[PDB]
């Protein structure tokens, strides 16, 4: 699962 | 061929050109235009599917908000707090405050300040009058504290269209809607996101410059643990070619969006956004969706964005293993010096 | 202080010095002597515990094999096959044949050839007589096909001592015993192993040069997927300081072991082993044990060998993710260029 | 388990 990703953007989570 | 945003569009009713080239900042790289199409155009559907940018001109996505403006909003947006960034420069580089502890040597050029909408409008008026030069940029997520009229407008958005998009692309769920109101000249430095984004322009014009995920090598994002993770380290206004040689090979896709246009910014795609010079304030609302679920088994060759996902994970893993993010670089260098370089 | 192997020991019965400095090859780096102690010496127990090299002079570990020699062995070792490496150089760089497929551009300077012990002795005799210059190095794991006399000797080894060591250090189990028989001048290039090792000298003398795991940056091991994984890329006889600058900072621990001595080579420690020039053939038998189990939770700071374990794992993981080992380097470089270097 | 290790040496497994 090295291709797994998060969902961060230019805004507070 | 590298015409950039292309010939300035003509506003209906012979009201002159929407904008003129002199309102765009000058950069050292070339750019090709992003396609401007109709939501009914098969090509537009094809671009979104292949995760490529496209500007949709008639989605009516935020039709009800096209009437929004400072006065209207200050009267119906509510009494909740709004995050307002202040800077003495046109560049509003984004930073993660939660990571500021691991990098005490980082000094933000922009400061965040919570306040009421009316306070933002006041401070905004206070600036224009005294002829000051400090810039402001409001960036607040649409929450439950908005007035009933704003909620009404929100309900009027074209959910039938966007919900079908979400479904057709297999995307996750809508995580949020960011309200952006900035001053003319304001610039958000190049960066990329881990979510799919429909960028809905409402007031004013914005020049958007995107770079495919495969340009990772030319854009030099900051270290993952640094506060500016996902942001480019290159100062577009004064490119340091000694530290960032490959920025000389960068090629972008650009466009100028105005009221009614919706720009699809695919996940992982870098994007630089600037409010046209002397174009007045700008208003935008985005729609951030979680990407589709990572495949069961990967197929080769691997896509550019997948390699980016891997590098990010390696950095995160190393930071946890070493028990200290500042040790990530020395270990990485030790790994490659004289062995892979 | 950097006396290397130190003053050549005197053989009992006034039989002259065991060896003389002229039998040692010349290298560009300094070295300090490894401690020579008694198995009953508290300091020796302390060194093994702290995973530091020590030469034990009276363990009687392979007492029964001290009588071994080509004739005796050729008469009791059996009819099984023995791996014999042949090279036109004194350096016998080790390589993993299973990884040779991922690196078709690698051309081994030594070739392996199976044969019967008597065949090895014959070919060995065939060389000395004709005055040839090709070198041979037998390296075979002691299996169940050895004669009854050899098995008898094996049983006579000091298992009471080594088994207590295994227990005291919490090591895993004995994985194997390598039988090494080489010609004078033979050299095994610097490398490290993932197992604990008691190196038992039986015939002839060997100069052993070790480097602590924290010298990883000065020794430039080959990429993990390369056939020479764990081996140093630096040619000790002609150091390329342009590619391997930090090899100028390397500092080793050396010693000369002879019949009866046992050198503890801690896991992860680099070691270069050479049979003394004009010292005749050499015979050695090692005892490879699995290291103790990796701790439940890691404590900081992290030990040098733990960081090496991490780098190796990152390389292995990347090779599997990218689905191709040759892509490991480009991805690693992309990760650090302009970001961590 | 990034500190985990194998048991390879200069001999066939
Ligand atoms: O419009 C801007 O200035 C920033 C927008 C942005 O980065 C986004 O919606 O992802
Ligand atoms: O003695 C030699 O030449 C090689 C030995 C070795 O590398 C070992 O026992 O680990
Ligand atoms: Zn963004
Ligand atoms: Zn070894």
């Amino acid at each position: 699962q090295l291709t797994s990703y998060d969902c961060e953007v230019n805004a507070p989570i | 061929v590298a015409s950039g945003s292309g010939e300035p569009r003509e506003e209906a009713g012979a009201l002159g050109p929407a904008w003129d080239e002199s309102q765009l900042r000058s950069y050292s790289f070339p750019t090709r235009p992003i396609p401007r199409l109709s939501q009914s155009d098969p090509r537009a559907e094809e671009l979104i599917e292949n995760e490529e940018p496209v500007v949709l001109t008639d989605t009516n996505l935020v039709y009800p908000a096209l009437k929004w403006d400072l006065e209207y909003l200050q009267e119906n947006i509510g009494n909740g707090d709004f995050s307002v960034y202040s800077a003495s420069t046109h560049k509003f580089l984004y930073y993660d405050e939660k990571k500021m502890a691991n990098f005490q040597n980082f000094k933000p050029r922009s400061n965040r300040e919570e306040m009421k909408f009316h306070e933002f409008v006041e401070k905004l008026q206070d600036i224009q009058q005294r002829g000051g030069e400090e810039r402001l940029y409001l960036q607040q997520t649409l929450n439950d504290t908005v007035g009933r009229k704003i909620v009404m407008d929100f309900l009027g958005f074209n959910w039938n269209w966007i919900n079908k998009q979400q479904g057709k692309r297999g995307w996750g769920q809508l995580t949020s809607n960011l309200l952006l109101i900035g001053m003319e000249g304001n610039v958000t430095p190049a960066h990329y996101g881990e979510q799919q984004n429909f960028f809905a322009q409402i007031k004013g014009y914005k020049r958007c410059i995107l770079f495919p995920p495969d340009q990772f090598e030319c854009l030099y994002p900051y270290p993952v643990h640094h506060p500016c993770d996902r942001q480019s380290q290159v100062d577009f206004d004064n490119p340091d070619y000694e530290r960032f040689p490959n920025f000389q090979n960068v090629v972008g896709y650009e466009t100028v969006v105005g009221p009614g246009d919706v720009l699809y910014i695919p996940m992982y795609w870098w994007h630089h956004i600037e409010s046209l010079l002397n174009g007045g304030i700008t208003i935008t609302v985005n729609f951030w969706y979680k990407g589709a679920p990572t495949p069961k088994r990967i197929e080769y060759p691997l896509k550019a964005h997948q390699k980016v996902a891997i590098m990010r994970n390696i950095e995160k893993m190393l930071g946890e293993a070493l028990g200290n993010p500042q040790e990530v670089g020395p270990l990485l260098n030790t790994m490659i010096k004289g062995r892979y370089n």
